């Protein structure tokens, strides 16, 4: 999205919430899929976006340490991370494509940047692992937003890379193809 | 609505312990002239003891696999700590933590395993994420177990997944690392020469290399 303007969403936002986005969820293309450089996905100004708030970020397990560079590029701080695992129609199946391990798992990192302490962002209610079976191609469970609601009830939220797949209440997502 | 399945291997279906007994005080002491090369390792890292003044750039050959530990918060710092030692990173494995009191909670009962016979009638009434519960805005329910690759008796590499799942210690004062994870070692690597580093008196393995301090 190095064509896109992220400036055309921040005036906007701004003006018309007057707040800058409490929570932020990617799943970048990464180089198809998107046929993204790893650089440029690294370089847009996701510092800029949200002021006071904090990011999820849905890392490969070949790309994982990658990510961790990157969300902590953004000026974030590690400080969770939330695991899903995939169940089939019965127990926990998950996909063999793992060149020393099935890769049965997706795991979702949690940056922290600002000041959290006050109201709105409340705190120690979470799953950190979520079991719902892989929904339809290609897409994240239910119980995320659910979550990412407790954190924050009633605040402004920000998707990035949706394919309206999930059009949510509250919910603001520049895609591609959506 | 999942059960019995999961706990099955990850407990209640190695015994004896026993290539080399090393013993010192690492903080003295340099890894290098002791038997290599080996073609995987395994650090027991739940303790958190500091890792970055390991040597073990040197013992292993070209070509192996570590395996390393984080019981809950150090998910990242890891990484660094390996980069700087010459590994990058390939997998996780995440060993998942159902509590055992609340396993025992209901329908009402006590011992212990007792709660393992019972996944079968258990299983009818709570869910994957009700047993979860556990002794940072999150209460971590989990260890995981990293893995690193530094160069270029089962093979198949879809050998074991990722996941596990275990009932907590019913001791407090256990500071062990559960059996089978020797096993995705030895599965998935055919190679004779493995190690073990900061190993216990217990915890020696045939055909390993464990080595230990005193206490």
């Amino acid at each position: 999205v190095t064509k896109l303007n992220f400036q055309a969403l921040i005036d906007a936002q701004m003006r018309h919430a007057g707040k800058m986005f409490d929570v932020i969820m990617m799943d970048p293309p990464w180089q198809a899929y998107d046929s993204l450089s790893d650089e440029k996905i690294q370089n847009m100004p996701i510092q800029s976006l949200q002021q006071d708030g904090f990011i999820f970020v849905w890392a490969i397990n070949a790309k994982y340490r990658v990510t961790i560079k990157m969300i902590e590029n953004w000026g974030y701080k590690l400080v969770d991370e939330i695991t899903w695992v995939k169940k089939t129609v019965n127990g926990k199946i998950a996909k063999g494509h793992g060149f020393y391990l099935q890769h049965a798992k997706e795991s979702c990192l949690i940056g922290v940047k600002g000041d959290v302490d006050n109201g709105r962002f409340k705190k120690n209610i979470a799953s950190d692992v979520i079991f719902s079976e892989r929904r339809g191609q290609s897409q994240k469970p239910e119980e995320i937003y659910q979550y990412i609601n407790q954190l924050c009830p009633n605040g402004n939220y920000l998707e990035i890379f949706a394919r309206r797949n999930n059009l949510h209440d509250n919910w603001v997502s520049i895609g591609n193809e959506l | 609505d999942k059960v019995t399945c999961d706990n099955l291997e990850v407990l209640l279906q190695y015994e004896t312990d026993q290539k080399i007994v090393v013993l010192k005080k690492i903080l003295g002491t340099d890894l290098s002239q002791y038997a290599k090369g080996v073609q995987g390792i395994f650090i027991d890292n739940l303790f958190k003891k500091d890792l970055k003044n390991l040597d073990i750039s040197k013992k292993l050959i070209s070509n192996g696999i570590l395996f390393i530990w984080s019981d809950k918060s150090l998910i990242n710092e890891i990484l660094e700590t390996m980069e700087n030692k010459g590994f990058t990173y390939i997998e996780n494995l995440v060993v998942v933590q159902l509590s055992l009191e609340q396993a025992l909670e209901e329908l009402n009962k006590h011992m212990k395993e007792q709660t393992e016979d019972a996944v079968l009638d258990n299983l009818d009434f709570l869910q994957q994420k009700v047993q979860v519960k556990d002794l940072k805005v999150l209460n971590q329910s989990k260890q995981v177990l990293i893995m690193f690759r530094k160069f270029d008796l089962e093979l198949r590499h879809q050998r074991t997944p990722d996941v596990l799942f275990d009932i907590v210690n019913n001791g407090k004062s256990c500071l062990k690392t559960k059996e089978y994870i020797y096993q995705t070692i030895e599965t998935l690597l055919p190679k004779s020469q493995l190690m073990e580093i900061f190993a216990q008196k217990d915890q020696p393995r045939k055909g390993w290399i464990s080595v230990c301090e005193n206490k």
